[PDB]
């Protein structure tokens, strides 16, 4: 990774899996020589580890690295919870958040002041089910048969609705054509003009079908 | 309200919107079939000469 940012300055750079894409971490008073051209080292140091870099600044990093220490936390808390005074003093000291964090060492957190009966060791648990809860909302938009190719590309609509409107009965565009605004109606995510500018729009798709 | 207003608009023009259904079209077509409405005519607004005010 280094050796492709030469002739320069490289400090540091992320990892991954499969794509790692070799995040470049210098300082912009170097990053001028680095960096070079915008078209010609972005490249041919690109090439150099065979996969792709991408060049960064010290500051960047630290502003991404943050952007991941809130969002294992930032992503609506979806996972264990229980009280938010003491989620709060948990999540202080935990690193990474608690997303999947049960596979770390479990044994740390128990030094923490207050660890009674497994019962901590037992919220990294609740995460764990809560993967499984997110799992089951996987199943409440496919684990129960999720709409079809032709009611997920229609114009106008998006997953959320698409999934709304299926869990109706329907399956296909056809299927939501057949019902009506007063059908769709017991859905409060869409309204009545939206239901009906949906139905009309997938009855346009199966009458003029036959013209591209 | 009246059947008129049914006449006077198109077919067409009422499978354009979505308040009618799916059976509601069939149970247009049935009373379509008797001919008397929905024939795809056009009025003055209302009334025909036979419709006369007195």
């Amino acid at each position: 990774v280094i050796n492709a940012m030469a002739p320069a300055d490289v400090a540091s750079i992320v990892v991954d899996e499969d794509k790692h894409t070799m995040d470049i971490a210098v300082e912009a008073g170097n990053l001028a020589q680095a960096i070079g051209r915008n078209g010609q080292n972005v490249r041919l140091a690109s090439q150099l580890s065979g996969w792709e870099l991408n060049v960064m600044t010290v500051d960047d990093l630290q502003a991404k690295h943050q952007a991941e220490a809130h969002a294992a936390i930032d992503t609506f808390t979806k996972y264990l919870d229980i009280d938010e005074d003491f989620a709060t003093v948990l999540v202080e000291e935990g690193f990474s958040t608690l997303e999947e964090l049960a596979y770390v060492p479990m044994k740390e957190l128990l030094e923490i002041e207050g660890l009674d009966e497994p019962t901590v060791e037992a919220l990294r648990e609740r995460a764990k089910n809560a993967l499984a809860t997110i799992a089951q909302a996987q199943e409440e938009s496919l684990g129960d048969n999720k709409p079809a190719d032709d009611l997920l590309n229609l114009e106008g609509v998006d997953r959320d609705l698409a999934f709304k409107l299926a869990a109706r009965g329907v399956c296909t565009l056809e299927d939501l054509a057949e019902q009506g605004i007063d059908d769709l109606a017991d859905i409060e995510g869409l309204t009545d003009e939206k239901a009906g500018a949906l139905i009309m729009a997938a009855r346009n798709i199966c009458w003029f079908g036959d013209e591209a | 309200h009246y059947i008129g207003d049914l006449v006077q608009r198109t077919e067409v023009e009422l499978l354009k919107t979505p308040n009618l259904g799916k059976k509601s079209l069939t149970e247009i077509k049935d009373v379509l079939a008797s001919r008397g409405l929905s024939l795809g005519m056009r009025l003055e607004n209302w009334p025909p000469a036979s419709i006369a005010d007195e």
